[PDB]
């Protein structure tokens, strides 16, 4: 169930900025 | 009940949390202690200094770079970087923490494994796991195939990465990179006539080339319009309001990555090094590759250096192939952001290394767990 770590890694994600 | 991504550099640590678009902190990946006795008198009894901590304080001391192009060496020290890293720089108690790590490409079995123990027996952390410097880099931009050019301080390195996995048998390395350029960059000044001895304008001969250097398209043709009418040139005013100004030194500092004879190395010029690597891979995927040039590491900051690398790795390859070089903004920080990334993920929490699998297993886990 790797295959899902990309799956994601190609998607995206939302990091919260700062500062 | 956050992770913590801790980034090492041979010049510099990069740490933050995970789930964060950038690291908290960021300092000199040194080691300064005293010279000799009478320098531990006064101490008040702490052992060493570390990071910007460890620069004022220099006379005094004896600095140390625990990594050595990209590889730890210099171990115990290296134990005294994470500490000041999480409890001085990130505030916070590695014993509840999972912690992501970056190795370099290459990483010694002992190193990883090494580095795995010193976490979870001298850290005691909940949970950690080790990442491929460079295979971050990529995650970072959203590729999970691409042939990364992780290019910082001390290393300059070549990967090709395909579904995940960075192939170890195509990487390419080059002992040449900041610190070099940097360096170089003062010889070429010094030779231009102004003098740069002290360690005071080293770090002033960093600032300038990192702020009034780039890499030229066609070399000779700025070469040749350099030296035939100043319009290329800018001016640099020191701490003391004292200028100096840089001529054809500006472009002639970054094209020794081109151009690694220019500091006396036999080795490939990284377009080279990079067209070399992309042509250690099978056949039919390379095609991807060739596409997904993707760029990390300060060194690689230097602008013109994407539009450079079109010139170059194109006149290379295959009259009818794609080539697309990805230079991200923030190509810096690269690294750092995937592990960010990496650990933010769901997929991703299943795959953490635990304290208690460590317990059972022991170090030699790492080999079994960081693919
Ligand atoms: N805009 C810029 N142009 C050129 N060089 C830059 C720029 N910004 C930073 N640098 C240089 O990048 C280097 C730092 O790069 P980076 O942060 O990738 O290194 P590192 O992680 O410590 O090294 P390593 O890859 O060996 O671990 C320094 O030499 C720094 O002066
Ligand atoms: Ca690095």
């Amino acid at each position: 169930g790797r295959d899902a770590l990309l799956d994601q890694i190609r998607q995206g994600i939302q990091l919260k900025s700062v500062a | 009940t956050t992770a913590l991504v801790c980034d090492n550099g041979s010049g510099l640590v990069k740490a933050g949390f995970a789930g964060d678009d950038a690291p908290r902190a960021v300092f000199p990946s040194i080691v300064g202690r005293p010279r000799h006795q009478g320098v531990m008198v006064g101490m008040g009894q702490k052992d060493s200094y570390v990071g910007d901590e460890a620069q004022s304080k220099r006379g005094i001391l004896t600095l140390k770079y625990p990594i050595e192009h990209g590889i730890i060496t210099n171990w115990d020290d290296m134990e005294k970087i994470w500490h000041h890293t999480f409890y001085n720089e990130l505030r916070v108690a590695p014993e509840e923490h999972p912690t992501l790590l970056t190795e370099a490409p290459l990483n010694p079995k002992a190193n990883r494994e090494k580095m795995t123990q010193i976490m979870f027996e001298t850290f005691n952390v909940p949970a950690m796991y080790v990442a491929i410097q460079a295979v971050l880099s990529l995650y970072a931009s959203g590729r999970t195939t691409g042939i990364v050019l992780d290019s910082g301080d001390g290393v300059t390195h070549n990967v090709p990465i395909y579904e995940g996995y960075a192939l170890p048998h195509a990487i390419m390395r080059l002992d040449l990179a900041g610190r070099d350029l940097t360096d170089y960059l003062m010889k070429i000044l010094t030779e231009r006539g102004y003098s740069f001895v002290t360690t005071a304008e080293r770090e002033i001969v960093r600032d300038i080339k990192e702020k009034l250097c780039y890499v030229a398209l066609d070399f000779e043709n700025e070469m040749a319009t350099a030296a035939s009418s100043s319009s290329l040139e800018k001016s640099y005013e020191l701490p003391d309001g004292q200028v100096i100004t840089i001529g054809n030194e500006r472009f002639r500092c970054p094209e020794t990555l081109f151009q690694p004879s220019f500091i006396g190395m036999e080795s490939a010029g990284i377009h080279e090094t990079t067209y070399n690597s992309i042509m250690k891979c099978d056949i039919d995927i390379r095609k991807d590759l060739y596409a997904n040039n993707v760029m990390s590491g300060g060194t690689t900051m230097y602008p013109g250096i994407a539009d450079r690398m079109q010139k170059e790795i194109t006149a290379l390859a295959p009259s009818t192939m794609k080539i697309k070089i990805i230079a991200p903004p923030e190509r810096k920080y690269s690294v750092w952001i995937g592990g960010s990334i990496l650990a933010s993920l769901s997929t991703f929490q299943q795959m953490w290394i635990t304290k208690q699998e460590y317990d059972e297993a022991g170090p030699s886990i790492v080999h079994r767990k960081c693919f």
